[PDB]
């Protein structure tokens, strides 16, 4: 809303009546062709590709 | 009268000597001392940005381009000629330094004891540094002098507290202002009661007020603080900023300083090390933010002095800027300016040795901040 | 077979109190530091010095701030550094000094009151 | 066995499993007749 404060970037993972709680998570853009290293919710550790 | 404006510093004149003497839970090897420098690059943090002796203000106000006259007495032998010789090399007035023939400089007889199966000592001669006497006060000075400036540590001796309130109705009478930089020492540290009553009287009678965030907790409630700090939400977060465990720097309302306001308080500043100014006014409150680097130059750094850098700033600004009072925008700005004081006098070994010049100061705020916050 | 570096021994307050009660013929000089404190690093050399023109004719001890705070404040130590000079004539009273004081005013303080 | 063997009474986080990751405050954050009432009817 143009009254409101900017949002966070991740997932709501709480909804309440007059709040919300976000769980942080950080996109990463990848172009056609691109190559992702890992299933669907697999653990991914700091620095590892 | 010539310009800038004069400042008088009343107490004690003290080669180093650090006064805020706590407990830390991370000592060095007692006999390497090489080891101890790690500790001046992680310091505990009552001892960020300490202070120091009056003389040490003085010294440091001057090489900021003011003027300071010292008040105070040594003794009549070679270590009290050092002092005075180091005072004015540094160009620090030193008509109202009086001379005891008699006494020995720095040196306190005390008789050892032994009461409840334990060793204490107690008083039996008071140094020259701490007998001052009201007929001994050079009134020109106080008359001369536009902010009357002295610590804590005159309140530990009988004869300096009742000649330092003779010296504060004299600046008063002059239309001087009065400027309490409170640096506890060891033994005011004991009790919060007990302290609280000793520096009441002198609280009250001070316009500027500078104090440590450890002396202000400890004044206050020490054990609420840091239940505060130690706070830490058991699911999530109240708000994106405090997911990211960054270091506390809370800003205490007016409501909870209130205890400590009086009607004569124009401005009560708590300094977090250089890291944070907190200001007070009648009117409004706010926090400047500053910064540190000590391991820029690990080797020659040490914080010692830093704490006088920071209030010798403040008085020079105090001077020559009188809207700092009222205006918050302008106070911030120049509030700034004693923040670069403090960073650099940690870049050096000794307080008197590190203190910096107005234009080096000048040139690292301008560096520091970017231009529209100069 | 190889000397040790530190001639300045460092005193618990039980180790000091018995030291001061027992018997003694030499000056007894008493440093009080804390390796947090920056001039206390300046002070432990002069001390160190001190102990070598004093081998025997003088006795140098050092205590901690942080491991004796109760005793120290007792001792009626307002600050660092802080040294005590201590006769061992029993009926002189014990001198006590602040800041980095020059090492010739410690000598004057040993030879000509102690 | 415990028979076998050869002190005296005398004398924050959530976990998520699907691999366990912990969740806290550290990667979640907030972004802020009668009357008729709720409750059991037998």
């Amino acid at each position: 809303a143009k009254k409101e404060p900017y949002l966070k970037s991740g997932q709501v993972l709480i909804v309440q009546r007059d709040s919300v709680v976000i769980r942080s998570a950080k996109p990463y853009l990848a172009t056609p062709g691109a190559k992702v290293h890992g299933h669907y919710r697999e653990i991914l550790y700091e620095g590892d590709t | 009268y010539d310009d800038p404006p004069l400042v008088c510093c009343f107490g004690a004149v003290q080669k180093e000597f650090v006064p805020v003497v706590r407990v830390h839970d991370n000592p060095m090897h007692p006999d390497i001392y090489s080891q101890w420098k790690m500790l001046q690059w992680d310091p505990p943090e009552f001892g960020r940005a300490p202070g120091g002796p009056p003389s040490n203000v003085a010294i440091s106000h001057v090489r900021l381009g003011g003027r300071a006259a010292f008040m105070g007495k040594v003794g009549g032998d070679d270590y009290g000629e050092e002092l005075v010789l180091m005072m004015n090399k540094e160009r620090v007035q030193t008509r109202g330094v009086k001379f005891d023939e008699g006494a020995s400089t720095a040196c306190t007889r005390v008789k050892i004891k032994f009461e409840d199966g334990k060793m204490k000592a107690e008083t039996v001669k008071e140094p020259p540094e701490d007998s001052l006497l009201a007929s001994e006060l050079n009134l020109a000075v106080l008359k001369e002098a536009r902010i009357f400036h002295f610590n804590s540590e005159v309140l530990t001796s009988p004869t300096m507290e009742s000649t330092l309130f003779k010296a504060i109705q004299w600046s008063k009478k002059f239309g001087g202002l009065i400027f309490f930089d409170l640096n506890l020492p060891l033994p005011l540290w004991r009790s919060r009661n007990e302290t609280r009553k000793l520096i009441k009287k002198s609280w009250d009678e001070a316009n500027i007020i500078e104090v440590s965030q450890q002396e202000l907790e400890f004044l206050l409630d020490e054990e609420y603080y840091e239940r505060r700090r130690n706070y830490t939400p058991q699911y999530f977060a109240e708000d994106f900023e405090q997911t990211k465990n960054r270091r506390d720097y809370y800003h205490y309302t007016p409501e909870e300083i209130k205890p400590l306001w009086h009607d004569d308080l124009k401005l009560l500043v708590v300094t977090d090390g250089t890291l944070r100014l907190h200001y007070y006014t009648p009117k409004f409150d706010g926090v400047v933010v500053g910064t540190e680097d000590v391991l820029i130059t690990p080797f020659t750094c040490d914080r010692t002095g830093s704490g006088d850098a920071v209030v010798a700033g403040i008085m020079r600004k105090l001077t020559t800027c009188p809207e700092m009072f009222e205006d918050q925008d302008v106070l911030e700005r120049q509030l700034r300016f004693a923040v670069a004081a403090g960073i650099i006098s940690q870049w050096t070994i000794g307080a008197v040795r590190g203190f910096p010049t107005e234009s080096a100061t000048q040139n690292l705020k301008e560096q520091v901040y970017v231009p529209s916050m100069w | 077979f190889v000397r040790e570096d530190y001639l300045v021994r460092k005193l618990s307050a039980q180790e000091l109190q018995d030291l001061v009660k027992g018997e003694r013929k030499v000056p007894l000089i008493v440093d009080f530091y804390a390796t947090w404190c920056g001039p206390c690093i300046l002070m432990a050399q002069e001390l160190e010095m001190l102990a070598v023109e004093y081998e025997s004719n003088a006795m140098i001890v050092k205590v901690d701030t942080d491991d004796e705070y109760e005793f120290a404040r007792d001792m009626q130590v307002r600050g660092l550094p802080t040294l005590f000079f201590i006769s061992p004539d029993p009926s002189k009273d014990a001198i006590r000094t602040e800041g980095l004081i020059p090492l010739q005013m410690m000598r004057d303080i040993i030879d000509n009151d102690m | 066995r415990k028979r076998n063997n050869p002190m005296n009474p005398f004398y924050h986080g959530t976990i998520r499993m699907f691999s366990l990751l912990i969740l806290s405050s550290s990667n979640c954050f907030r972004i802020g007749t009668i009357k008729n009432s709720s409750g059991p009817l037998g």
